[PDB]
């Protein structure tokens, strides 16, 4: 979508990944993979 | 009576008439010889101009915002009363 | 030719003794403080009705005079007194403007 | 009643020590009485100033005021690591006169000096036993220093030729303290004066506590006043009067300066004057004239200082740091110099001349505001006019400062130091991972330094170094 | 275009590994977005290839400790 | 326009000459034959009593 | 070095030391509850001053106060400090 | 006229005149004079002020 | 300018060998930085005028007599030309080691007197609108505790002192709030019930 | 030298200001279309009116007074006063060819 | 002179305290102890020195619960009332410019360093200053003559200025030829003069408009640079600039791009980043305070710089910055005495939670700074 909307959505996704990782619902490797996926998909 | 009693004058002037200061002899004598500039601004208006020699005192000014804008007459200075321009014009043309 | 070289001053700067030996801002502050002193302001003060008024009980005329003091009538309506002055450090109660 | 805790405040309240906690003492009179050492924190003066009082009403408020806001706990300011409470004007000159090495005292004079303090005990033997028993001012001062205090440092009077930069000084310019014994040097603004960081008083307070500083300021600073009362300290009119040969030398120097200015003017008139880059001609000539006149004033001041007594009371007040400077002495004894308005000579007046007393187009030093007399000798009428014109712009001398401080207060009011050592906001945001870089309070700093290692070395091995 | 990381006003920037960042946020007791922020379009952020959700470890010069370490959180914009 | 010179239609040539003199003064200032007028000079100040 | 060495030095320094705010709070609370009818834990027979704040100060100086400071660290860890004879 | 929003703004309004700052009880103001015989912790008080201001002691 | 710091009796004042006592003592530290030489000159001229009974004119640029003639005449009348005196301490009787300058200077009393400048308030009337202390010395009074004093108190870290200054002693009040809507109710005082 | 008004003594303070019926010229503000300025404050029996004369970067003189919103060219306002030809205006301004 | 035995004792005794103080303090202590000469030194002296250093460092630590923001604000703003004054901006106006986050300063300025081969040559530095300074046509023209008879403008050039700027008449003619004027005709009247004849124009208004259009034409220089000054600091020559252009100067040959300085903080933020921007902010505040003789500790300035760059951008401390980002309605309505904030909060249904200090003081509840951070527990039974 728009650059601003993409930025907002990627910020939200990073927040969700960090929240899930901090609750021990994810491992470090899965969090790394999801962060890479979001960064590549929103570049 | 209202103009003399309030100080608000015609033409936008304010503070023209004040209550005479009678704290002592010098207070009244100095109040009767005070000159206030209508500017009371520019830092050049507060300067001691060399043209003030013998006309305004170089020492009697307030301290602060009104410094340089409220003055006092020198000892021997007077203020001109003026005459009709027509007499001088006739003299100049006849000259 | 100048009539009177001291006529560059006003009436309050004309009461200062030896004004050319002082720094100028002190001469300026003197003029402000000379309008706040208590003395005799009128000879008929007892029959007047002023909102606020003062009266020094024993006024003196200055021993060190200027030529303008007698012209303006200040020697007949004085606002001060002559004090025996010492310049010394004593007890520490006169430090920094006391 | 005596001993009650109140809040004492002076406006404007710029920092937090503008309001401190005080202990009540009821005295006759209708005035608020304040110690003279407490004035710098309040920026207070005795010209007619007023201050506010507040009485806390609850037990918790009184306890907080007594525990956190008491005066002696706030001797060192938080702005920089230095004392904001210290000696003033009679304190400095009294300390200098007492601690100078020529002061000898008898048993009765020592008992009179020590009677204003809390001292009771043995005086020891007099420093001089024969031909007559005499005490020394340094010996009496040493009674109040801790018996392991060491200090080496120069005195304020060591600005001039008497400076030696080592312990071998015949002028008492270098302070030597070993095991709490004043063996050399004098006490002046650089040892006991307020707002002097890394001074002897600052080190005493830092290494012995603020209670020791309170005890020292309440006992030793009274001795200085008492000794001034015994010695006598005045200012006469012969302290600022120079002989005739000094006046003749000053006159010759003034003639030389006027000749130099005339040569500059002639070179300008003949078109042989080089300009300074970025400025036109007739603007460079003014710079040359101003430089020449400034050098003339400096040389005349040097001559006047040379032919004056170096031990009169004005010189004592100047060199020790009590009141006055060398410019004041130069103006009172040699000459005022060039008067200026916004960096320029006095020019505004009639056409091509400031006053009607001067010729058309005259730009000589006297015509544009150079005063060659002193306050002791008196000013000419036009010299008085020029002097009054030069000082006009100081009479004019806050909303912007208040607005900036208010904006800073509203921006920063929510920051706190945590038990972690972190600086965080009350909403949880992290500002600094550790306060500053070493988590050192500026109020406890050794003048912005967490530790002064040279000071520690002097503390440990200063008595044999 | 131009390499600016060698300027004397620029401190050292380093991307922080996920395990180290996790340990840091656990031992500080915060969420990652409670640190000071750095934009992904920052001139020094792009020089090291920093993506949003990362934590940058910055070493600055200090007159009190010599070297001081600071952390920033990469945001979008 | 210039009430101090009159308020009648007969007083228009005087106003024209006055404006011409003012324009002459400003042109003299332009060509560097003059300097700006000093407002602190007492020749330009009047005292009302 | 948990986060930094300076933070470890800070927390080690304040481990067994009272800040001035804690001293002020303890003294104020003790004085307030001592003026409300509590019995002093010291002799209070030969003290220089007999007001509540002086007695609270003397009670704090010689540890007799059964008061505990609860320090809550930002990560949730809790530290307890006792002023009763330390 | 002075209306609802005029009672809230300004330096004499509700906020800066009555909420951020206010006039308080048990306070005094007087000229100051020196006293070298006091401690640095002390302040000298007139007898008149000492008898008017009070401290409530239980 | 200055303010009176203490008043000392004649027994405690320092006296000269003739028994003369000063009316006012001025600190030597006030002169050197302000550079008012005319005051010392006036002191010498006043002592000369009192000793000789002759007029003293201090008009600028035209002073008669000159200072040197004044000092010579002072010496001939039985005093030291430099206007100094030998002085003893009135409390102990011991001679000071230096000579002190005595003179005669004209002093003025200004209408700023402490008898019209001090005001205190413990309790009194309050405003009808804000229920806060009144204003002015004409009324019972009350000093304003502004924002800067509040900033000082916050900087010192005194929460209970802040409360005591800003709530207990100005406008402390009690209100009743409904727990459902958060609006201010009242106590009926007749049916003994809370009404929202 | 004072008045007694309702029992009070009233003094009239002297007011200092610029001369009214004279032309004062000055430079324009830096970086502006106006290069030189001339100002006149003509005072009648009961009112005063200010007349301003400007010179622009175009080397043209414009007149501007109170009761007209815009700037009138010098020659236009001179023709309304009875100066019809260009020679009359030119010789009324000055005799110098430069 | 310290023998090897005592030096080994010092080194052994200094290695067991490495974790007890900061590294810089340890280095300073080691460097200071090794310089003791003229005194016979002892092991007990070393022990006392080290113990006193550790104790002195421990005694200086800040205390938790301190209201450090108010103290920093009072320590920075209090000397602002004691300030008593190319002519760059300085003092309180400059400090206000810094803390209000102005996009462009009132008096921009740069300090330009040169590479090693241009470093110690005056001619090369003068050449760089010549080619970076912005020059117009009127900066080299001594007299301008406008002719009404044939619609011609004659230009006279100052030889000294023309040489100083390094400009030639041929390139001036080429630059004028590229202009929009139209059909013109240039003829030489001397070796330093020529005339533009305007074979087309009709009136005098357009002739003048063409004249000021010609006189404002740029000849050379980087845009924004009003004046360049060559200064000799040590053995190096530095260029001081009256304007500011970081991007333009970075492209000039011979410029040291790793040492270039500016007082424009927004350009530095845009080009170099936010950490460089906050370092520059701290440097500027420190310089402004120090050149007036006012002593302020650097920790306050560092805290202010940190607070103004927290969000990744430079923000002012005022309404549109740090203060306006606060999450309290009442605090904002008290700082900004306006009532529009309360109307906005009512319209959007905001919720105010009383976390700051100002709102709690407004309603009358204790704050969480100082003694409000402490929480107590007691055992009443212990009598
Ligand atoms: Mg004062
Ligand atoms: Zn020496
Ligand atoms: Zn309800």
């Amino acid at each position: 979508s728009t650059v601003t909307i993409s930025d907002i959505e990627m910020l939200l996704k990073d927040t969700e990944i960090w929240d899930k990782l901090l609750r021990n619902e994810l491992s470090i490797e899965e969090a790394k993979k999801m962060f890479d996926d979001v960064a590549r998909s929103y570049s | 009576r209202h103009a003399l009693a309030t100080g608000n004058w015609v033409g936008g002037r304010t503070g023209v008439s004040q209550l005479l200061d009678r704290t002592n002899w010098l207070s009244m004598l100095s109040h009767l010889r005070r000159v206030v500039s209508s500017l009371a601004p520019n830092f050049e208006a507060r300067d001691l101009h060399g043209t003030q020699w013998g006309r305004m005192c170089p020492f009697e000014t307030p301290e602060g915002p009104n410094s340089g804008l409220v003055k006092n007459l020198a000892l021997l200075a007077q203020v001109s009363v003026g005459i009709n321009e027509s007499v001088v014009e006739r003299v100049a043309y006849e000259l | 030719l100048e009539i009177w070289p001291s006529a560059i001053l006003g009436i309050i700067a004309s009461i200062i003794p030896y004004p050319e030996h002082n720094q100028s801002p002190r001469n300026t502050y003197q003029s402000a403080m000379a309008k706040q002193s208590l003395g005799l302001y009128a000879s008929n003060y007892q029959i007047r009705t002023d909102t606020r008024a003062h009266l020094l009980h024993y006024p003196q005329m200055p021993l060190v005079q200027t030529r303008m003091l007698g012209v303006i009538g200040y020697n007949d309506r004085p606002a001060g007194a002559n004090a025996i002055l010492a310049i010394m450090s004593y007890t520490g109660y006169n430090m920094e403007d006391s | 009643v005596d001993g009650d805790v109140v809040l004492f405040n002076r406006q404007p309240s710029l920092h937090r020590i503008s309001m401190m906690a005080h202990k009540v003492r009821v005295l006759p009179g209708r005035t608020f009485r304040l110690n003279l050492l407490d004035c710098p924190p309040y920026n207070a003066d005795f010209d007619g100033d007023e201050m506010n009082l507040h009485v806390p009403q609850s037990e918790e408020a009184i306890a907080e005021a007594r525990e956190l806001m008491l005066v002696h706990k706030n001797i060192i300011t938080p702005r920089y690591g230095g004392p904001i409470i210290g000696g003033g004007q009679d304190y400095i000159s009294g300390a200098y006169l007492l601690s100078v090495k020529t002061t000898l005292l008898t048993v009765e004079e020592v008992a009179t000096i020590l009677g204003v303090t809390d001292f009771v005990g043995e005086l020891g033997e007099p420093a001089i036993l024969a031909p007559k028993p005499y005490y020394t001012g340094k010996q009496v001062i040493s009674l109040f220093l801790p018996k392991d205090f060491n200090f080496h440092g120069p005195a304020n009077i060591s600005k001039g030729p008497r400076a030696c930069k080592d312990e071998i000084c015949p002028h008492d310019s270098f302070i030597v303290i070993k095991n709490g014994l004043l063996l050399e040097g004098v006490f002046d603004k650089k040892a006991i004066g307020n707002q002097q960081p890394e001074s002897m008083l600052h080190w005493s307070i830092r290494e012995y506590g603020t209670e020791y500083g309170k005890w020292l300021m309440d006992n030793v600073f009274k001795m200085f006043i008492r000794f001034l009362e015994m010695r006598g300290f005045t200012m006469t009119l012969e302290d600022i009067t120079i002989p005739d040969e000094a006046q003749n030398e000053i006159t010759t120097k003034i003639k030389e300066g006027y000749s130099q200015v005339d040569e500059y003017i002639r070179k300008f008139n003949e078109g042989q004057l080089e300009p300074i880059p970025g400025r036109t001609i007739e603007e460079s000539l003014e710079s040359y004239i101003l430089d020449t006149l400034d050098k003339l004033r400096k040389v005349a001041g040097e001559i006047a200082t040379k032919y004056l007594d170096p031990f009169n009371n004005v010189y004592i007040m100047a060199i020790t740091g009590a009141r006055g400077s060398e410019l004041n002495i130069t103006q009172m004894t040699a000459l005022l110099g060039q008067q200026s308005v916004r960096g320029e000579r006095i020019r505004r007046g009639y056409r091509e001349r400031t006053l009607s007393l001067f010729k058309y187009g005259d730009i000589a030093p006297e015509a544009r505001g150079f005063v060659k007399n002193s306050f002791m000798r008196g000013l000419s009428p036009y010299e008085m006019f020029f002097h009054a014109a030069g000082g006009r712009e100081g009479l004019v001398d806050t909303s912007q400062s208040g607005y900036m401080q208010r904006r800073l207060i509203n921006a920063l009011s929510d920051l706190r130091i945590e038990y972690d050592g972190t600086v965080r906001s009350l909403y949880g945001d992290i500002v600094q991972v550790v306060y500053g870089d070493d988590a050192v309070h500026p109020m406890y700093s050794a003048h912005s330094k967490s530790v002064n290692v040279n000071r520690v070395i002097e503390r440990v091995i200063g008595w044999k170094r | 275009k131009i390499d600016i990381s060698n300027h004397e006003l620029v401190p050292k920037h380093e991307i922080l590994q996920l395990e180290e960042a996790y340990k840091l946020v656990k031992e500080l007791g915060i969420k990652p977005e409670q640190l000071p922020w750095i934009r992904a379009s920052d001139p020094v952020a792009k020089s090291i290839g920093a993506k949003p959700g990362d934590i940058i470890k910055i070493t600055r010069k200090s007159p009190f400790t010599g070297e001081s370490v600071t952390y920033r959180y990469v945001i979008t914009g | 326009f210039l009430p101090h010179l009159g308020t009648s239609p007969e007083d228009r040539k005087k106003k024209g000459y006055y404006l011409a003199s003012a324009v002459n003064k400003i042109l003299e200032l332009y060509l560097g034959r003059r300097e700006p007028d000093d407002k602190d000079h007492y020749a330009n100040k009047r005292v009302r009593l | 070095m948990t986060i930094d060495k300076i933070n470890e030095i800070f927390k080690e320094n304040w481990k067994n030391k009272l800040t001035k705010y804690e001293i002020a709070r303890i003294i104020s609370a003790r004085a307030l509850q001592l003026s409300m009818g509590a019995l002093p834990l010291i002799d209070t027979s030969n003290l220089k001053s007999d007001d509540v704040i002086s007695i609270a100060e003397e009670e704090l100086k010689r540890g007799v106060l059964p008061i505990t400071i609860r320090r809550i660290y930002p990560n949730g860890q809790v530290e307890l400090i006792s002023v009763r004879k330390i | 006229l002075r209306t609802l929003a005029q009672r809230l703004k300004g330096k004499e309004g509700r906020f800066r005149g009555n909420l951020s700052g206010k006039r308080v009880d048990f306070s005094a103001r007087t000229v100051i004079s020196p006293d070298p015989n006091l401690s640095i912790d002390e302040v000298g008080i007139p007898y008149t002020i000492a008898r008017m201001l009070t401290v409530p002691e239980r | 300018k200055g303010v009176v710091g203490i008043l000392i009796d004649q027994v405690d004042m320092p006296y000269t060998a003739k028994g003369i006592v000063p009316d006012i003592i001025l600190n030597p530290h006030a002169l050197p930085s302000r550079m008012t030489i005319g005051q010392i000159m006036e002191a010498i001229g006043g002592k000369y005028a009192a000793l000789s009974g002759k007029p003293v004119d201090a008009t600028p640029f035209l002073e008669t007599p000159k200072l040197q003639e004044m000092q010579k005449e002072i010496l001939k009348l039985g005093h030291l030309p430099d206007s100094t005196e030998v002085v003893y301490d009135g409390r102990t009787g011991q001679k000071l080691k230096s000579r002190i300058l005595f003179g005669i200077v004209y002093y003025q009393k200004l209408h700023h007197m402490v008898a019209d400048k001090m005001h205190a308030r413990a309790r009194g009337p309050v405003q009808i609108l804000t229920r806060q202390p009144t204003e002015g010395r004409a009324r019972e009074g009350g000093l304003r505790f502004g924002e800067m004093e509040r900033d000082c108190l916050i900087g010192f870290g005194t929460a209970m002192l802040i409360k005591d200054r800003l709530l207990d002693n100005s406008d402390k009040a009690v209100v009743y709030i409904c727990d459902q809507c958060g609006y201010v109710g009242w106590y009926d005082r007749s049916k003994n019930r809370y009404v929202c | 030298g004072y008045f007694i008004v309702n029992g009070s003594e009233k003094v009239i303070i002297a007011q200092e200001d610029l001369a009214t019926n004279r032309v004062l010229v000055d430079y324009g503000k830096s970086g502006s279309n106006i290069t030189h300025v001339a100002k006149v404050t003509s005072s009648a029996a009961g009112y005063r009116v200010q007349v301003m004369i400007e010179r622009l970067k175009d080397s043209t003189i414009q007149i501007s007074f109170a009761t007209v919103p815009g700037r009138i060219p010098f020659a236009i306002i001179m023709r309304a006063l009875g100066f019809v030809t260009d020679r009359d205006i030119v010789y009324a301004v000055s005799l110098d060819p430069q | 002179m310290i023998d090897e035995k005592l030096k080994g004792y010092i080194d052994k005794r200094l290695n067991e305290i490495k974790d007890k103080i900061p590294d810089k303090l340890h280095e300073d202590l080691r460097a200071a102890i090794m310089d003791i000469n003229g005194v016979e030194l002892t092991e007990e002296d070393i022990d006392r020195i080290i113990d006193l250093t550790i104790r002195e460092y421990q005694q200086s630590l800040i205390e938790p619960g301190e209201a450090i923001g108010v103290v920093t604000a009072q320590s920075v703003g209090e000397p602002g009332t004691q300030m008593t004054l190319l002519n760059v901006t300085l003092g309180l106006p400059r400090l206000i410019e810094i803390v209000d986050a102005r996009k462009v300063p009132s008096t921009p300025m740069m300090t330009i360093y040169l590479t090693d081969e241009y470093k110690t040559d005056k001619d090369k530095a003068l050449d760089i200053a010549r080619r970076i300074e912005y020059t117009r046509v009127e900066n080299v023209v001594s007299s301008v003559s406008v002719d009404i008879s044939n619609m011609s403008i004659t230009l006279q050039f100052d030889q000294e200025m023309l040489k100083d700027k390094g400009v030639s008449i041929e390139e001036i003619k080429k630059i004028i030829t590229k202009l929009k004027l139209g059909e013109i005709r240039i003829e030489d009247n001397d070796e330093y003069s020529f005339t533009i004849y305007f074979e087309k124009i009709d009136s005098i208004m357009a002739l003048f408009k063409m004249r000021e259009k010609i006189l404002n034409t740029k000849i050379k220089g980087v845009k924004g640079i009003k004046r360049a000054i060559v200064q000799k600091k040590g053995d190096e020559y530095v260029i001081i600039t009256d304007g500011s252009n970081l991007e333009g100067i970075m492209n000039v040959t011979g410029v040291d791009i790793n040492k270039i300085q500016t007082n424009n903080i927004h350009e530095v933020e845009e080009v170099l980043g936010i950490e460089a921007a906050r370092e520059l902010i701290s440097r500027e505040i420190k310089k402004v305070l120090e050149e007036q003789g006012l002593d302020v500790d650097m920790r306050h300035i560092v805290l202010v710089s940190d607070i103004m760059t927290r969000t990744g951008d430079i923000r002012q401390i005022g309404r549109h910055g740090v203060t306006g980002e606060k999450s309290s309605v009442l605090a904002r309505a008290a700082f900004e005495v306006t009532v529009k904030h309360l109307l906005d909060a009512a319209a959007r249904g905001e919720r105010e939670e009383f976390k700051g200090v100002i709102e709690n003081i407004i309603i009358g509840q204790p704050i969480r700074l100082g003694t409000g951070i402490v929480e107590l527990t007691m055992k009443p039974n212990m009598r």
